């Protein structure tokens, strides 16, 4: 709880390039055939994002800054990370954002926490029926005063170790508009071993957040006690700016194309 | 028609030839409107139709916060014996969203139900509930007499009578007379506890969490009608299409931006927005020296009424 | 080289032309 992992230290920040990364559909509105300009927290085209790793003697979980915005990508097999955690302070004196997913639904909780130095998710026995599904909880000792809960629509997602090149892809947008969150996610597989793959991705919208606080730092919730390491798994970490995407649509709606101009 | 190319032209005679004397435009038939999905909300049933409630003193507020209210079990149902509403009639308490609203769930006697009014003084005015002078709320009141009431007395609620000194409005005093009053059913109408619930209204800045009214008529397809569902207001045709809508995208657009069709925020079907008819009205007729005879031409489109 | 039929929803209206095109081969 209180005390970090024995792998626990500091790894070297290294950087990769997102292709067409960024892009998702802006709102509600539907067009198809159509050519479509708008402007938001995006992604930027070609840009740098920071590249992330865990293994079995090597675990890093910095706090970076959620303040201009962040861009998730995740390239995993057996999806070990389940989530992040939102907070100004990260302590009880504030509210702060709860995100957990069990690959069945996501627990979103705003209450106030007393978090641990090294939070963990228990998870063990996995000889008959292990599900992947976490057993004790070590992120926070106590909550009180909560000021938001909700429960999303379940859903399936293979939580089954794999061997070999990455498979599972997980795609996150967190954004705060005007005090409220808005949720985008997107999976599909792919064959990656390390960098990121050539192609096109549109991220749809999962969960609109009326939470309304305000939260300038993030931390990563891995794995899902100073003995017990991490698994092999990777994430990414972007930063939003206010770019100007024209995004393409097809005759189905879907966005095929998106173009963001400051490079070329 | 004649007469309206002299209007046109601002002349007694005409002089041979097709002019555009009006336009015409076809007025909507009724109005349709749609709301999401009523059914299965979050009642009121958890502070109203529970088991055992607190004493007077004990009162727990529930927040009511994130939901849909509805409003008109209380009045319509006439299973309540009477309630006192203030500032607004039971009826437009649907009608309004508020912001926060608290639930005060207690239990009084048959006597006391007089006793909760804003700005007055009693036993358990003054000693344990009292409401504020500013207090626009809106209470109901039904009969536990044939639940709460127990022989020689029920032990939870235990009516504490004494107190040194008067509660504030809106406070719970739970510090631990005592010496129960009887609560057995044998007592008269006075006597016997009522079930109490005060609803509690804040209206802020703050978006309301709270949801209005919920209202849904038939829908009517290939005819001009004013057409609102949640989102937007306007009068046209409403045609169902082969178009294939996301389950998170609702309203569509036309290449100028303007929205083409609407998805039904009940059921699942997706219906294009066309603008009623309209254009321009030409008249056909010759000189005024020739005839009096003329000719309408509706530009653009076809004559259904005949 | 419908973009008519969209305009024409926004109330701009597009008179059709007295002379047809059946009638424009016929007199080349």
């Amino acid at each position: 709880q209180c005390v970090n992992f024995t792998t626990r230290t500091q790894l070297p920040p290294a950087y990769t390039n997102s292709f067409t990364r960024g892009v998702y559909y802006p709102d509600k509105v539907f067009r198809s055939s159509v050519l479509h300009s708008t402007q938001d927290l995006f992604l930027p085209f070609f840009s740098n994002v920071t590249w992330f790793h865990a293994i079995h003697k090597r675990f890093a979980n910095p706090v970076l800054p959620f303040n201009d915005g962040v861009y998730f990508a995740s390239t995993e097999k057996s999806n070990i990370i389940r989530g992040w955690i939102f907070g100004t302070t990260l302590d009880s004196k504030t509210q702060s954002l709860l995100i957990v997913n069990n690959a069945t639904n996501v627990v979103i909780k705003v209450c106030e926490f007393q978090f641990c130095n090294d939070p963990f998710l228990g998870v063990y026995y996995h000889k008959n029926n292990k599900s992947w599904m976490e057993s004790e909880f070590r992120v926070y000792s106590s909550a009180n005063n909560c000021t938001f809960e909700y429960v999303s629509q379940p859903f399936l997602m293979d939580l089954e170790g794999k061997q070999g090149n990455f498979k599972n892809l997980r795609e996150f947008v967190f954004k705060n508009i005007d005090g409220y969150f808005k949720i985008y996610s997107k999976h599909t597989p792919i064959n990656l071993v390390r960098g990121l793959p050539q192609g096109f991705s549109a991220l749809e919208p999962l969960v609109d957040l009326p939470i309304g606080i305000n939260i300038t730092r993030f931390q990563t919730l891995h794995i899902s006690s100073s003995g017990w390491t991490a698994g092999a798994a990777a994430y990414y970490v972007g930063y939003l700016q206010p770019r100007t995407f024209l995004l393409k649509y097809n005759e189905n709606g879907t966005i095929t194309d998106a173009v963001d101009c400051a490079l070329d | 028609p004649l007469s309206e190319t002299k209007c046109t032209l601002k002349s007694f005679t005409v002089e041979k030839g097709i002019y555009q004397t009006s336009n015409f435009r076809v007025q909507p038939t009724e109005s349709i409107v749609r709301f999401p999905n009523i059914t299965n909300l979050c009642p009121f049933g958890e502070v109203f139709n529970a088991t055992r409630f607190a004493s007077v003193y004990a009162w727990n507020r529930k927040r009511i916060s994130n939901c849909v209210a509805d409003y008109s079990v209380l009045y319509n149902s006439a299973s309540f014996s009477t309630f006192k509403c203030y500032g607004v009639s039971p009826t437009k308490l649907n009608d309004l969203c508020f912001t926060n609203v608290y639930a005060d769930s207690f239990v009084i006697r048959g006597d006391e139900v007089r006793q909760i009014a804003p700005g007055q003084t009693g036993n358990i005015a003054d000693y344990n509930y009292k409401l504020p002078d500013d207090f626009t709320g809106c209470v109901i009141a039904w009969n536990s007499n044939n639940l709460d009431s127990k022989v020689g007395g029920n032990y939870n609620y235990l009516y504490r009578l004494f107190r040194k000194s008067n509660l504030k409005p809106f406070e719970r005093d739970i510090s631990t007379p005592l010496q129960s009053y009887g609560f057995q059913p044998t007592y008269g109408v006075g006597y016997q506890p009522y079930r109490v619930v005060v609803l509690s209204f804040e209206l802020l800045h703050a978006p309301a969490t709270v949801c209005g009214p919920k209202k849904s008529t038939n829908l009517v397809k290939n005819k001009c009608v004013n057409f609102n569902f949640n989102g937007l207001t306007g009068t046209g045709v409403l045609t169902e299409s082969n178009k294939k809508f996301l389950p998170f995208q609702q309203f569509g657009r036309d290449i100028a931006d303007t929205t083409d069709a609407v998805r039904d925020p009940q059921t699942l079907e997706i219906l294009d927005i066309t603008p009623c008819s309209f254009g321009g009205v030409s008249v056909i007729t010759p000189g005024t020296n020739t005839s009096n005879q003329v000719a309408v031409l509706y530009q653009g489109v076809n004559c259904t009424e005949v | 080289t419908d973009l008519i039929c969209a305009q024409k929803f926004n109330g701009l209206t597009v008179l059709p032309p007295l002379l047809t095109d059946e009638m424009i081969a016929q007199y080349t």
